[PDB]
């Protein structure tokens, strides 16, 4: 029968006109049962209603439609391992959001995705229920309840068909672990998917670096226990033979630079086929081609394998593309940090030909900045242009301010407290401002520093620092004297290369010494300065203000920051007090470390530590007694008490201000002293020379798993500190401290590893060449921050 | 917390209006959200949506606002007062551009991300073009001028940086672009000397003479 | 937070009025392309904090 | 031990 | 998380007692393995994960001999042999699998290695001897048949291997010159002894819906053939009866598990995934009695002893239940470390092994 | 490294520069060398294929190539210098 009206009963969301035009029927047109069915199907297919029921009321079709309910709210309970924000985002990705129509069917796929996500999080046996609670006016409350069960963990990473390499030596480099000791940070046992592919790639690279050019992973099987709490990963591989490099030939479109390319691709006769070195040569060729102005050079290295002589020949196809020119660089997402803070880390210059490696270099610099959580790149094309591009960077701003509070232990520091608050991006202008504080056993330190890392476009840094430093020499195993000081320093830093840096600056420091202990060297310094205190008095007071010019040079090339294996590191610091200050002197120190590898895998290493230092007064003055060098302890030479090595203090016949019976109080007349008497209280000379030869070897008694997480070594240390300005033949009854020939030696064994509590460093030492008066310490243990 | 009593929708509207005129925007937002999620497409859902947009702006929940105007303009594309809706969108974008990690103290934030400024400029331009006789056209034009000046200042800042480093071709291209796209703004007047210097430093003098003449004419 | 609360009250109506660059004889500055060209129109309301943004009565 | 909290 | 049900408060009529208890090299520890003791000729052969194999007296558990199959280069280097293939002492010799793709073959008398062989991959399935050959079902989706004399790879058959499986491989069973086996893929396959000739392959997996990880991946435990009819099980699948000649489905029951089941007379006793022991009718799998008191206790495959069903559990309690009605008959504690692997009953002697490797002989 | 290697302008290989000649249309010149990075905007068909280059601290070296296009869209006079002067 003919139709002349549609009721649209219960249509609050979809507009009446929109619903009417959605169906393929117009008013006044003949309608049959087939037409009614087609209209119902079309309306259902619109994806806006859950049920369509049409009733023929008189001559008008009463189209009763069950509308799609809107998401009143979504309630989650029991997600103790996953925050509901990520669940909300996942629901958004599927279109289910508060205030959106709930189709009652896509929610099934959403809960399937949630169950898959829970599987991905390690909760394998968990259960998910997407219950729907009806609410008036066709509303739905979506209660995504679930039970997380218990997480699964890996139980074995087994490799079959491997020879010449134990499974332990191969599963170590995996980011996926199977045995994680409590006393050593090595990672979690949670199982992932992308990590498995990464580990298989790592295995491939490890086998290909050793010459096994025919290595091929047959397959990989992951299994679950019936209890569903244990993963079992097996990797069936097939290792070939150790091949050798027959030769490498470059072919293709070299852009007329065959000579340099051939020079770069040179190999010694009969070298081992190393995939890493092959890729390094490929990237060197890419760099050479790019430097001449090719944006997208192509290098395809195919190895041809001849088993007759067990040889591999590298056919490298080179194809330099076209030339592209970067029209302009854009930065997106930097709502806080200004454009300069991001555009000065770019090694690619706008308005110049394109280099992809340069873009990735700038990307890594932006990553190392620390301000940005994620930083992606896009070499977008300029519309209506053949060879012009724009290099867009999309950054997601991260937080910068942070306050930290650490605590550590040590034999040279007792218990050490550290606290501070830092802001590495002041209002997004590059300036970094921080407040730091430390409390040692014998000193306290408060610092406020503000640095501009880019004072010149080149990269010269300019920093300022205000410090208040209190020193209690009594607690530092030294002669009794308190020193409260405060000062401010302004410095400039010049970088020469990636492995060198100069620092030059000025500083002003005001010191105040009190409670000083009458002794020969300190009184000599005071006499030289111009003050003559009374030896009898125990409570003295002195204060000075000095302006100093500081210079320094640091060269750092260590291959690995933690547990180095190869490279040098030389630091040379120095200072001279400028005219117009109470003190007149200069000082210089030079500490060197050098790790030389002896094996091929960088497992057996030799560490050549050294430390020289010398300082002296310029005119008739003397170098301050609160700035002399020190030795012994754990830092300089193991096997001695902290600060013990060096000249000892000679005390005058003084009466202590506070005295208690049976207490030495530094050879006090109260105890009965009436003449100069030598003691074991170190004072510290003004010339220091220390050296140490250490052999680093793999730790013997430990599973080959995580065997590189503990560093074990045997050390032999030599040290000597002396006072050059000690008066010659001043007294025949005491040792000639000015003599430098006296050299102390020790030998021992040291261990280090990264415990959850921090970096732990144990050492047992024996000072077989200790001289008279030196305090002997044997077991030096440090529990890092 | 953030729970509204179950009352008739007219009562919800009344309390919402009272709290809006009072000043407490958060409570008004909660009441409007409860009203909207309690009566999906109610008798006056359009008024509730407009009140939601206004309250989201006032509370400074700019992203939630932006979402609200997006959903509204999707739903009803011919509502008589849609011009107010586009004005609200422009204000939302301008506000988003005006952000501050610590606060607004004259840092001028002229070299941060300007995408919000471009979006606001586009929205205001479309508004002024569509409805020349609206009540919000004067403010739209003034905000357009402000946004144009801000974008010109950003371009001048980039030109200044590349003058500092020494990418003369980059400086020339950037200044030429900001001359093509923002001729009226004052940043072009201060940027032209950079282009003249860039031409001078690359041993090119004819273009340097032309830019010097340009600078001499306007001053 | 209040990262955008200051924007509740903006003002900032004191931007310097735009002025076109005069073209000296012998050369022409490049075409504008009209991408950011600001149309000339006059509205019926106020600008300096007086105009209200309250929703329109329905 | 050392604890940092990026506020 | 589904809770572990409490132990049963049942008065025992007869008190189980251990005739003797011997120690082995720490057992299989926590790893999920099929290693179990084997009794033959009044001699108990036991093994361990480390690579230690012992032959002891059955009557009183005195050591007859012991050999450490683990390789060792000097007094400082020694890697475990990872024995995870059970013991199948039969017709002389002693066959043990490994997770390094090794099938050790020792001599019953003294234990000297008879021969060694390399297999396709990990060999977890219990080796089965028949017709002068040894069948090993590996975890690499392969089924190998090796010679019993010189230990040469007679032939191999390839079976599909899903991405995610259950840590276990079914042990093939042979009859009338045909070996039936169930791979990790939900398909029971029959092959010929002479060579890897496939006769028929029938799928018995159930509930193949859902597209996720940890799906309803069925795995076969141990098909058993009697009077020309095969009976098969599958994790989350259907206990199915198949025709040996053509592999045609006869009758199915919607219950699944990974632990073995016993067929006695006209009664099939089994245990489900949820740790419920029950008995079904051979004719059509008609449920007769059910016992669900030991829910989720990780019980082992049941054993028949004097008309009673004996089952161990993770907590270390051995339960004896009456087969006729399914009521508990006795409960005993034998070891704190717990019981994981299946027990053995032969010559009126019941032997079990615990996660610590201790071998227990239970009188009754 | 103090300053990086700063490059500006088009890349004239010192060979394709000789490839050009008087009488080629704009499309042909763009094909031979490439679209110029900068150009004269003050109403005159002129292209500048500046090849400024600085290998860090070595010293800036530039090769200016003025390619003036006549009013008919064709080259009128090639000029170029390889030194800053």
């Amino acid at each position: 029968f003919v139709v002349k009206d549609i009721h649209f009963e219960g249509l609050q969301r979809v507009a009446v006109g929109a619903a009417l035009l959605s169906m393929p029927v117009r008013t006044g047109d003949t309608v049959n049962d087939e037409d009614i069915s087609n209209t119902i199907r079309a309306l259902f297919a619109t994806g806006n209603f859950e049920d369509v029921r049409v009733l023929r009321d008189g001559d008008t079709l009463l189209v009763q439609v069950k509308e799609r309910p809107t998401i009143a709210s979504i309630t989650f309970s029991g997600n103790k391992s996953v925050k509901d924000d990520m669940l909300k985002q996942n629901l958004e990705a599927s279109g289910v959001r508060v205030g959106e129509s709930l189709d009652r069917t896509t929610i099934a796929d959403i809960e399937k995705g949630l169950e898959d996500f829970y599987y991905s999080v390690g909760k394998y046996s968990a259960s998910v229920k997407a219950v729907v609670t009806p609410l008036p006016r066709n509303r739905v409350d979506l209660k995504l309840v679930f039970q997380e069960g218990v997480s699964a963990e890996i139980q074995q990473i087994n490799i079959v068909g491997n020879h010449a390499f134990t499974t332990d030596e191969l599963i170590s480099h995996f980011q996926l672990r199977d045995e994680v000791p409590w006393w050593n940070v090595v990672g979690d046992r949670k199982y992932q998917k992308q990590k498995l592919a990464g580990d298989l790639e790592t295995l491939r690279s490890y086998y290909l670096d050793r010459g096994y050019a025919r290595f091929n992973i047959d397959s990989t099987q992951v299994s679950l226990t019936p209890d569903k709490k244990g993963i079992y990963v097996t990797v069936n591989i097939t290792e070939g033979d150790q091949y050798k490099l027959s030769g490498v030939e470059v072919s293709g479109n070299l852009a007329g630079h065959s000579a340099e390319i051939e020079q770069l691709t040179k190999i010694e006769p009969g070298e081992l086929y190393n995939g890493t070195k092959v890729t390094k040569m490929e990237d060197d060729i890419k760099k050479l081609l790019g430097r001449y102005g090719y944006a997208y050079p192509r290098v395809q290295s195919m190895p041809e394998i001849n088993d007759a002589d067990k040889t591999v020949k590298l056919r490298v196809n080179v194809d330099a593309g076209n030339r592209f020119y970067v029209r302009k660089i854009r930065f997106e997402g930097n709502d806080t940090s200004k454009d300069a803070v991001l555009r000065r880390e770019m090694r690619q210059m706008e308005g110049a030909w394109l280099g992809s490696d340069l873009v990735d270099q700038g990307k890594e610099r932006l990553n190392r900045l620390g301000f940005f959580e994620t930083v992606d790149t896009d070499t977008q094309r300029v519309p209506g242009s053949p060879d012009q591009v724009d290099v867009v960077y999309k950054v997601k701003e991260r937080n910068t301010g942070s306050f930290n509070f650490g605590i550590g232990y040590g034999t040279e520091s007792g218990v050490s407290f550290q606290a501070g608050v830092q802001q590495d991006n002041w209002l997004g202008t590059g300036y970094a401002v921080g407040i730091n504080g430390t409390k040692n056993d014998y000193q306290t330190y408060a610092e406020l520093s503000v640095t501009n890392p880019y004072f010149t476009v080149d990269g010269v840094s300019l920093g300022g620092r205000l410090f208040y430093n209190d020193f209690q020499a009594d607690d530092a195993d030294l002669s009794d004297y308190t020193n409260k000081s405060y000062g401010t320093d302004v410095t400039l830093g010049f970088p020469i290369n990636e492995y060198n840096s100069l620092r030059a600056g000025l500083g002003y420091v005001h010191n105040s010494l009190s409670n000083m202990q009458p002794q020969v060297a300190m009184w000599r310094y005071l006499y030289s300065m111009g003050e003559h205190p009374s030896t009898s008095d125990q409570d003295n007071s002195f204060k000075t203000d000095d302006f100093t010019f500081n210079y320094g040079w640091t060269y750092n090339k260590l291959d690995r920051g933690y547990f180095p294996t190869d490279g040098s590191r030389v630091n040379l610091t120095g200072k001279v007090t400028i005219p117009g200050s109470d003190n007149e002197y200069y000082k210089v120190t030079l500490d060197t470390a050098t790790y030389v590898p002896i094996d091929d895998d960088h497992k057996w290493v030799v560490l050549g530590r050294t430390r020289w230092g010398y300082g002296d007064g310029l005119g008739g003055k003397e170098m301050p007694f609160y700035e002399n060098f020190y030795a012994g302890g754990s830092s300089t030479v193991r096997g001695f008490q902290s600060n013990t090595i060096g000249p000892k203090a000679v005390y005058f016949p003084h009466q202590a201000s506070n005295y208690d019976p049976d207490y030495d109080y530094e050879c006090a007349t109260q105890d009965g002293a009436k003449d100069l008497c030598k003691s074991d209280d170190a004072v510290g000379g003004n010339a220091m020379a220390v050296a140490s030869l250490e052999f680093i070897t793999p730790t013997p008694f430990i599973s080959d798993k995580y065997a590189n997480s503990v560093r074990t070594s045997f050390f032999w240390d030599m040290g000597t500190v002396w006072d050059t300005n000690w008066d010659s033949s001043q007294y025949s009854g005491y040792p000639d401290y000015s003599d430098p020939s006296n050299i102390r030696m020790s030998a021992g064994i040291a261990l280090q590893w990264m415990s959850p509590l921090g970096p732990l460093v144990f050492s047992y030492a024996q000072p077989f060449k200790k001289y008279d008066g030196d305090k002997a310490e044997q077991f030096q243990f440090n529990i890092g921050k | 917390k953030e729970e509204v009593p179950d009352n008739p929708p007219n009562e919800i509207y009344a309390t919402a209006q009272q709290k809006l005129q009072d000043g407490n925007w958060r409570q008004a937002i909660t009441q409007l959200e409860a009203l909207d999620n309690r009566y999906p497409f109610g008798p006056y859902s359009q008024q509730v949506q407009l009140d939601l947009i206004y309250a989201y702006y006032k509370n400074a929940d700019l992203p939630l606002a932006q979402a609200a105007i997006d959903r509204f303009i999707r739903l009803n594309p011919t509502h008589p007062n849609i011009d107010y809706v586009m004005y609200m969108r422009g204000l939302t974008n301008m506000a988003l551009d005006d952000s501050a990690l610590q606060g607004f103290f004259g840092v001028d934030r002229s070299d941060r991300d300007p995408q919000h400024a471009r979006a606001a400029f586009s929205d205001f331009s479309k508004l002024v073009r569509g409805y020349p006789n609206s009540q919000y056209t004067t403010d739209a034009t003034k905000r357009l001028v402000f946004l144009k000046d801000r974008l010109a200042k950003y371009e001048y800042s980039v030109a200044e940086y590349y003058t500092e480093r020494g990418a003369w071709v980059a400086v020339v291209n950037r200044v030429e672009g900001m001359l093509r796209d923002y001729p009226d703004t004052q940043a072009t007047r201060d940027a032209l000397p950079l282009m003249e210097n860039a031409y001078r430093q690359m041993q090119m003098n004819a273009q340097a003479e032309k830019v010097a003449k340009i600078i001499a004419a306007n001053s | 937070r209040y990262k955008r609360q200051v924007s509740g009250d903006e003002a900032y109506l004191e931007a310097a009025p735009l002025a076109e660059l005069h073209a000296p004889a012998g050369m022409i500055l490049p075409v504008t392309s009209g991408d950011y060209a600001i149309p000339v129109t006059n509205g019926s309301g106020a600008v300096g904090k007086a105009l209200d943004i309250r929703p329109p009565a329905q | 031990w050392n604890w940092t909290k990026r506020f | 998380v589904v809770k572990m049900s409490p132990l049963p408060t049942v008065e025992n009529q007869f008190t189980p007692t251990t005739a003797w208890s011997t120690s082995v090299g720490s057992g299989i520890g926590n790893f999920y393995s099929n290693l179990h003791p084997a009794l033959a000729d009044n001699v108990v052969y036991a093994a361990d994960r480390a690579g230690l194999v012992k032959a002891l007296n059955a009557d009183d558990g005195k050591e007859i001999w012991s050999v450490s199959l683990a390789e060792k280069d000097g007094w400082f280097s020694k890697e475990p042999a990872l024995l995870s293939g059970g013991v199948t002492v039969s017709g002389g010799h002693v066959y043990i699998g490994s997770e390094k793709a090794q099938v050790y073959a020792l001599n019953t008398s003294d234990g000297t290695v008879a021969w060694q062989t390399k297999v396709a991959g990990e060999a977890l399935s219990r080796p089965v001897v028949s017709d002068g050959l040894v069948l090993i079902h590996t975890s690499n989706g392969q089924l190998q048949a090796l010679n019993e004399a010189d230990g040469a790879v007679k032939w191999t058959v390839n079976l599909d291997m899903p991405s995610l499986s259950l840590r276990g491989e079914s042990a093939p069973t042979t009859a009338f010159g045909a070996a039936v086996v169930g791979g990790d893929n939900g398909r029971v396959s029959a092959v010929l002894m002479e060579q890897g000739q496939m006769i028929w392959q029938q799928r018995i997996s159930q509930a193949t819906g859902s597209t996720e990880i940890d799906r309803l991946s069925d795995v076969d435990t141990t098909p058993v053939v009697v009077n020309g009819v095969v009976f098969a099980l599958a994790y989350n699948g259907n206990l199915t009866a198949l025709d040996l000649r053509s592999g045609q489905i006869m009758w199915k029951r919607e219950l699944g598990s990974v632990n073995d089941f016993i067929v006695d007379g006209n009664r099939i006793y089994l245990v489900d995934q949820n740790d419920r022991v029950m008995a079904l009718t051979i004719d059509g799998g008609v449920t007769l009695w059910t016992q669900s008191d030991l829910l989720h206790r990780l019980l082992t495959s049941p054993v028949l002893y004097n008309g009673n069903l004996v089952v161990g559990d993770s907590e270390g309690y051995l339960h004896w239940i009456n087969v006729e009605d399914g009521r508990f008959v006795a409960q005993q504690k034998v070891d704190s470390s717990g019981f994981q692997t299946e027990p053995v009953a032969a010559d009126g002697k019941l032997l079990i092994q615990a996660k610590d490797g201790t071998v227990y002989s239970i009188t009754r | 490294v103090y300053r990086p290697d700063i490059n500006q302008g088009n890349y004239l290989t010192a060979n394709d520069v000789s490839k050009i000649r008087v009488g080629m249309t704009q499309q042909q010149v763009a094909y031979a060398l490439g679209t110029p990075l900068m150009s004269d905007p003050f109403g005159t068909n002129t292209w500048f294929y500046v090849f400024r280059q600085q290998p860090g601290h070595e010293g800036v070296t530039q090769q200016t190539l003025t390619l003036t296009f006549n009013s008919s869209g064709v080259l009128t006079n090639i000029d170029n210098k390889p030194a800053l002067s």
